[PDB]
């Protein structure tokens, strides 16, 4: 019952594409706001 | 797995683990007794048997992807993993940066926190960033670009003469940067003990410089797998992470080099 | 001798008012309280209700709803309210304490393992207080016929073990005092809370707090911030009294008495 | 199947889980004994029990005269003892204890089978964070046996290790709780990293991130506060770690150092903490509440962002746990109002909990009594958050006991009995052996009557004034402290009814034999499996609708 490397992969490689933007969108905000803080308080 | 439908990879029992735990246990043990006048014997044993543990462990790995274990899912979980490991380091830097930037702003003084004191620290002296800094960062540039050509050759072309040469080149400049990185050390104009720039300073480039020697030894082993020939176009996860992990402390040499060198002067 | 701001047995409220933050800090929390007993009362209420009038045997079968809108945006409106009601009563009352006045008199404390060190920078005045049960004065802090007699003879009972000191520290009615403190050490904190100020004592830094007391008396604080083995062995003890006392004070503590 | 191959070479994410919670209960119990100890010594005023004269009588003799009191008159105050306690509870409870039963025991079984998948994406590594859990603790332990402040043996400085009282006391004990944290860490990370692969690309085919169960998203939301958590907190005990074997002088004074600095970085790290603690307490009521009212779990969406919500703001309120350390107003405003925002969140949770109950029908079973205590409690606790993230207020009550009440009820009082709410609706599941629905009910009834004789009483004390972490105090706290240390008796009274009826059920329980024990409503993938589930679940995938 062996077929190694045939299951459907499509909602993964989905999921991981989301993945990837979504943590780029996450760090790029944080950088801008530690930025906003530093130019608004430091 | 009898009669399954999936891809997943399912794992024979393993000793590894609990192995390198009790190594661990006995490697810090004897690390506090080390710091504390007695006898290096027990730190070492405990590394040594960490180390003989990774390295199985590791071994293993490639065997397993070798069984043909590494199906397309498989494939992608690791990946996965080890990115957020590297997302993992990067929070560790973010307390050794935080500290910096904190000293930076607001150092103390004696009227601390009505009035701060000044930065850097009297009678510190802060090296020259294009003397020898510029010199390290050309050299982990440098070396990025001669780490990811490796890696698209293979991917993108197939060359394998060429991958293994954008390999030693960067395995070897890795090293250069370490040499470099001692040279700094050894002509610091000042201490490590008791002023909190040099505490800073130090750990910090420490930690970073802890990390290129794993990154160089990383990359070594993906040379050693491509002379015998362990990478293909379609499966090359080591080669996946080298490259990854490679890039991730080129960026926080280079975020260092803006933040200590060229912006704390 | 009026000991005032002191716990009292089997008590499950605050200690005397003794100035304006301390009034402030009871009104705050009792009507923050409310706020929260209400909150607290209701959301058990329905719980309770909810658990007789819709068990299995009293409604055998189940409803399958899980959505209201206008219900969710109510507990989300709600809530938000309430929180920036308090607000409104409550940055105020922060700010009235964290901005320091003009002094009319200024100590600085310094927290010295197992024992605290005043100072009056303009009245060139500098001693120690110690509990005294500390080793200070002869005990290994706890209860001992000397100790008994020790605080007879200080003016103290033998109920107030823990919190009398060999060194009060003296101060003005009706006049502003700042306390600057700083750590001499380790970590430690001081404290007064019928004054309802408090603030840690740190290595490297200069902490600022302010008080006023409207009324004379013996107020007692303690040391708040694991700072070693004497931990719960560094009592605080304020005394305020009449500004004619206190100028005579000032003379009698030249002589090198340390004592009221 | 070797005892040996079976636990000690584990691959198995059922085993694991296994693992973890016992081993998280063993150490609770140790941890929990040390508790009884204080209360002991609290009961009454004056120190009757840790006496300095028992230092002289070797371990093993005078260890036990401890556990008898003494005259004020003949009894020599050792502080140090106390400290060392107090420090012993903290330090396992929150990291050897608590977050591995909650989420490596029942995270590490069930996650994987809620959402149906095989195993864990990374099996051996899974192992591995089991057994550098075991070592964190055993060097934490030692610690409790090696050179300590005071020329005694361990570190009395604090669950948290500030400075400088944790860079000058003597001695190698607080070297050892440090690293001991460590490996703790390196736990937590590889099992975090574990899950949060495992969830997003293990899952079923049709399984949709909106398509999975609570208590799995709990996990998730915990393992990413855990992954960009403890790093934070491996570097700030580095530099403590550094300044005592290295001369630095990171939080040194003397060297142009800042504890404030430390406080700053450890808790960063020491707030998310809790919402560790609590998120997989969420997660095991919501399946409760479900099954038991046998209804549908009340928006599901707003609970799932409900635990986005807090997990995120729990890295911006960090200094509320540093309102009198020496901050400015600006930041303690900043602290405090944000610290304020959570509730948002967290009433959702709580009403949508009172709106699943409400126009279903209830089985009152034992599982359920917790999930109603908790949901009782983790309200009691909470308001207290409020009142203590008023900076204001807080003057008055940092440091006291009104802060102790309020981290017990929602911990002792909250994630404690989701614990237990875990245990007792997943024993069959896991064992094949049912539990005494009598037992149990005594057990949560007295575990409910004592922990709240236990605690209630803290808030007068903290409004009366009385510090934190110390070994003896003044004359009129004695009252409230009796009642307390009795409370505390009683609850350990049911610690010890509760592993007996545990012991028992895996002894002479009700063999199980159905695959659901409980009822229609409990809808997730665990029940369809055997009561004791296979050791491969899932070869075959989880067709569609079969749940
Ligand atoms: C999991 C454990 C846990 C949890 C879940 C929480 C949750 C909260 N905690 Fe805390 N806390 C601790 C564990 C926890 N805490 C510990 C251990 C300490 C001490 C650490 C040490 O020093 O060693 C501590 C300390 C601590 C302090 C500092 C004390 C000091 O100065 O020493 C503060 C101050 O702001 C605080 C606040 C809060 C708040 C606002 C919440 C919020 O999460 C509460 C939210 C819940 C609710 C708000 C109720 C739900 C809402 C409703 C039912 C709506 C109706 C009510 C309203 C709208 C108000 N906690
Ligand atoms: C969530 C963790 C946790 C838990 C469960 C407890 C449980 C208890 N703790 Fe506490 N405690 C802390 C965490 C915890 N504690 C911390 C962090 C501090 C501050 C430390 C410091 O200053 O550094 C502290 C402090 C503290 C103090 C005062 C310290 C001082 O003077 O400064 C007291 C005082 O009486 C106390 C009492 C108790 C009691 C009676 C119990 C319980 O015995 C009461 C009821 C609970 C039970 C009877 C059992 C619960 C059992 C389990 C949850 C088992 C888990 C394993 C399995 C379920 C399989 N604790
Ligand atoms: C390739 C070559 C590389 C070159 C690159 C060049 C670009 C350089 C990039 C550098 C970025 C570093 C930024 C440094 C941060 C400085 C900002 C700062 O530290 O301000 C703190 C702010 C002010 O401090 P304060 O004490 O008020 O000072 C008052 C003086 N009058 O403190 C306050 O006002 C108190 C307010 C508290 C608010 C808390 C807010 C939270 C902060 C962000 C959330 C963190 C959550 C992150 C989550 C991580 C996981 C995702
Ligand atoms: C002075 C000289 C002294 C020297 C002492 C020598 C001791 C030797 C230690 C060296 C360790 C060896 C490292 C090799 C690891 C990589 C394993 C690997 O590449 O296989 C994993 C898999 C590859 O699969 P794939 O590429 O797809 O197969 C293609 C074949 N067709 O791809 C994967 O599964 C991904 C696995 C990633 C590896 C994880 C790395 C992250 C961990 C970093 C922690 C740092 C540890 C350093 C130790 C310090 C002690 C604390
Ligand atoms: C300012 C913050 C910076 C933070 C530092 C982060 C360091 C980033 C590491 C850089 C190394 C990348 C160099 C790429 C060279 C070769 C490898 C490569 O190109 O991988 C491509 C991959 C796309 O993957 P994919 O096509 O989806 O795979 C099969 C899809 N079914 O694309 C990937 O998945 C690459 C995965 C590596 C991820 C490393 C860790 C990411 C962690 C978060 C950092 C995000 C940074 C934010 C950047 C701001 C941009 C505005
Ligand atoms: C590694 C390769 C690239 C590099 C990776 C890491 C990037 C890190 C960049 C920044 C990291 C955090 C830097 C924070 C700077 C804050 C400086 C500081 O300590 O502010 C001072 C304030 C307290 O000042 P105080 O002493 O209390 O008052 C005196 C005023 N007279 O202190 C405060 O109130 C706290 C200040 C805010 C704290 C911010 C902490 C958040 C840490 C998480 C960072 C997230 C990194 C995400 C990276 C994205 C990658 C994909
Ligand atoms: C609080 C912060 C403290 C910092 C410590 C951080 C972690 C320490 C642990 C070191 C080793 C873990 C390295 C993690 C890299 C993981 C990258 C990844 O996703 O690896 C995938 C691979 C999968 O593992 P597996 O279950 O075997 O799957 C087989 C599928 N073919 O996974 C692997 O290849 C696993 C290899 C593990 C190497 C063995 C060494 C164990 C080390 C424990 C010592 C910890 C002390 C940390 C000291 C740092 C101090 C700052
Ligand atoms: C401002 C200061 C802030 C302070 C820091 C805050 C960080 C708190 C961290 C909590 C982590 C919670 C993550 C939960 C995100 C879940 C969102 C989600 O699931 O969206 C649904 C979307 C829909 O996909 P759909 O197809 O409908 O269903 C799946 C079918 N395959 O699903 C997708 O597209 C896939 C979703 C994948 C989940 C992403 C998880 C990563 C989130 C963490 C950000 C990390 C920031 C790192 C910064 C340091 C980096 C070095
Ligand atoms: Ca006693
Ligand atoms: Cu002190
Ligand atoms: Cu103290
Ligand atoms: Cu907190
Ligand atoms: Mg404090």
């Amino acid at each position: 019952g062996h077929v190694a490397g045939s299951m459907d992969i499509t909602q993964q490689e989905k999921t991981f594409a989301g993945f990837v933007r979504m943590v780029t969108w996450a760090a790029v905000v944080i950088v801008a706001a530690l930025i906003f803080l530093a130019l608004a308080n430091a | 797995a009898h009669a399954k439908n999936h891809d997943y990879h399912i794992l024979p029992p393993s000793i590894w683990p609990f192995m390198a735990s009790v190594g661990a246990f006995v490697m810090l043990f004897g690390a506090v007794l080390w710091m504390h006048g007695s006898g290096p014997w027990m730190g070492l044993i405990g590394l040594v048997v960490v180390l003989y543990t990774m390295f199985g462990w590791w071994s293993d790995v490639v065997t397993e992807s070798l069984e043909g274990d590494h199906t397309p899912v498989v494939r992608l979980g690791l990946r996965w993993g080890f990115i957020l490991f590297i997302m993992s380091e990067v929070m560790f830097f973010s307390a050794w940066f935080w500290s910096f930037f904190k000293h930076a702003l607001y150092p103390m003084g004696p009227e601390s926190p009505i009035i701060d004191g000044i930065f850097p620290p009297e009678g510190i002296i802060t090296f020259d960033p294009w003397h020898l800094p510029l010199i390290n960062t050309l050299i982990l540039l440098c070396s990025g670009c001669a780490a990811t050509w490796a890696h698209h050759a293979l991917v993108h072309e197939n060359n394998r003469r060429d991958v293994a040469w954008g390999l030693a080149l960067a395995i070897a400049l890795g090293a250069l940067f370490t040499v470099f990185q001692a040279y700094e050390y050894s002509h610091a104009a000042f201490g490590f003990a008791g002023n909190i720039y040099g505490a800073n300073f130090f750990m910090a480039t420490g930690f970073h410089g802890f990390h290129v020697i794993v990154g160089t030894i990383f990359l070594l082993v993906c040379l050693i797998r491509v002379q015998r020939g362990h990478f293909t176009p379609e499966k090359h996860v080591g080669f996946e992470a080298a490259i990854w992990y490679w890039h991730f402390v080129d960026v926080v040499w280079l975020f260092l080099f803006a933040s200590i060198y060229i912006w704390g002067q | 001798l009026e000991i005032i701001g002191r716990p009292q047995p089997g008590g499950t409220g605050f200690q005397p008012s003794a100035s304006p933050v301390a009034t402030q800090i009871h009104w705050l929390d009792g009507f923050i309280l409310v706020i929260i007993a209400a909150i607290t009362i209701f959301v058990t209420l329905l719980i309770l209700y909810a658990v007789w009038r819709f068990h299995e045997k009293r409604n055998k079968v189940p409803a399958r709803f899980t959505h209201n809108s206008p219900l969710e945006i109510a507990w989300t409106i709600v809530p938000i309210v309430i929180l920036v009601a308090i607000g409104a009563f409550s940055l105020p009352v922060l700010f009235n304490q964290q901005e320091i006045p003009e002094a009319d008199v200024t100590v600085k404390v310094t927290g010295y393992q197992w024992y605290w060190g005043y100072e009056y920078p303009d009245e060139e005045i500098s001693f120690e207080s110690y509990m005294i049960g500390s080793p200070a004065t002869g005990g290994d802090n706890r209860m001992s016929p000397e100790v008994e007699q020790q605080l007879i003879e200080a003016g103290y009972s033998r109920d107030e073990f823990l919190l009398a000191t060999d060194t009060a520290m003296v101060v003005p009615v009706n006049k502003t005092v700042v306390v600057q403190v700083t750590g001499a050490d380790v970590i430690h904190s001081w404290t007064v809370p019928a004054f309802g100020v408090k603030q840690d004592a740190v290595p490297g830094r200069l902490a600022q707090l302010w008080f006023r007391a409207e009324r004379e008396g013996i107020f007692f604080g303690q040391c708040s911030e694991l700072c070693g083995i004497s931990h719960a062995y560094m009592p605080i003890t304020v005394k305020v009294v009449s500004e004619e006392a206190y100028a005579a004070w000032l003379e009698q503590a030249r002589g090198g008495t340390y004592e009221l | 199947r070797g005892f040996f191959t079976r636990w000690f070479m584990s691959t198995n994410h059922k085993d694991i889980g296994v693992l973890y919670l016992f081993t998280g209960g063993l150490v609770g119990l140790i941890s929990v004994a040390f508790t009884v100890y204080m209360r002991m010594e609290l009961m009454a005023p004056g120190v009757q029990f840790m006496c300095a004269e028992h230092l002289e009588s070797g371990l093993v003799k005078g260890f036990f005269q401890s556990l008898w009191p003494s005259a004020v008159e003949n009894c020599t105050p050792n502080g140090h003892l106390w400290n060392v306690m107090i420090t012993g509870h903290g330090i396992l409870m929150m990291f050897f204890v608590v977050i591995p039963a909650l989420f490596g025991g029942f995270g590490n079984y069930f996650m994987p089978l809620h959402i149906g998948a095989p195993d864990m994406a990374f099996p051996r590594m899974n192992n591995l964070s089991y057994w550098l859990y075991v070592a964190g603790t055993s060097l934490a332990v030692a610690s409790l046996f090696a050179p300590g402040g005071n020329g005694q043996l361990g570190s009395g400085i604090g669950w948290v290790l500030y400075p400088p009282l944790s860079t000058s006391e003597s001695g190698y004990s607080t070297d050892l709780a440090i690293f001991a944290v460590h490996l703790s860490g390196a736990s937590s990370i590889l099992g975090a990293i574990n899950m949060i692969t495992t969830f997003l690309n293990m899952r079923a085919p049709g399984m949709t991130m909106h398509k999975v169960p609570l208590f799995a998203w709990s996990i998730f939301v915990t393992a990413w506060l855990i992954l960009l958590a403890l790093p934070v907190l491996a570097g700030a005990i580095t530099m403590l770690l550094t300044d005592r074997n290295f001369g630095t002088t990171f939080f040194q004074p003397s060297g142009g150092g800042d504890p404030v600095l430390y406080q700053h970085i450890l808790w960063f790290f020491g707030h998310p903490q809790v919402y560790i603690i609590v998120l997989p307490a969420f997660g095991i009521v919501s399946h409760v509440i479900a099954t038991f009212a046998k209804k549908p779990i009340f928006g599901y969406l707003p609970m799932v962002y409900a635990m986005v919500a807090i997990g995120v703001l729990g890295f911006v309120v960090w200094a509320h746990h540093m309102y009198t350390a020496g901050l400015s107003l600006t930041q303690q405003s900043y602290f405090m109002m944000a610290t304020m925002v959570i509730a948002v969140p967290t009433g959702i949770k709580i009403f949508s909990w009172i709106a699943t109950m409400w126009g279903g029908s209830i089985e009152l079973k034992t599982p359920m009594l917790w999930a109603l205590g908790f949901l009782f409690l983790f309200t009691v606790g909470g308001v207290t958050g409020i009142v203590l993230s008023q900076a204001s207020v807080d003057r008055y009550y940092h440091d006291t006991y009104y802060v102790v009440a309020h981290f017990h009820y929602v911990m002792s009082l909250g994630a404690v009995f989701g614990i237990f709410a875990g245990i007792y609706f997943w024993i069959g599941k896991m064992s094949g052996r049912q539990y005494p629905e009598w037992a149990g009910k005594l057990h949560f009834w007295m575990m409910f009557v004592g922990a709240n004789l236990t605690f209630f009483p803290q808030h007068f004390l903290g409004r009366q004034g009385m510090p934190r972490r110390y070994i003896d105090y003044p004359e009129a706290f004695a009252t409230w402290n009796f009642v307390s240390s009795l409370g505390a008796f009683l609850s350990f009274a049911s610690f010890l009814f509760f592993l007996g009826v545990i012991f028992y059920t895996l002894t002479r329980g009700a063999r199980v034999t159905a695959n659901n024990y409980w009822n229609e409503h409990a809808d997730t993938l665990e029940w369809t499996l055997t009561s004791p589930p296979p050791e491969h679940t899932f070869e075959q995938l989880p067709k569609r609708e079969d749940w």
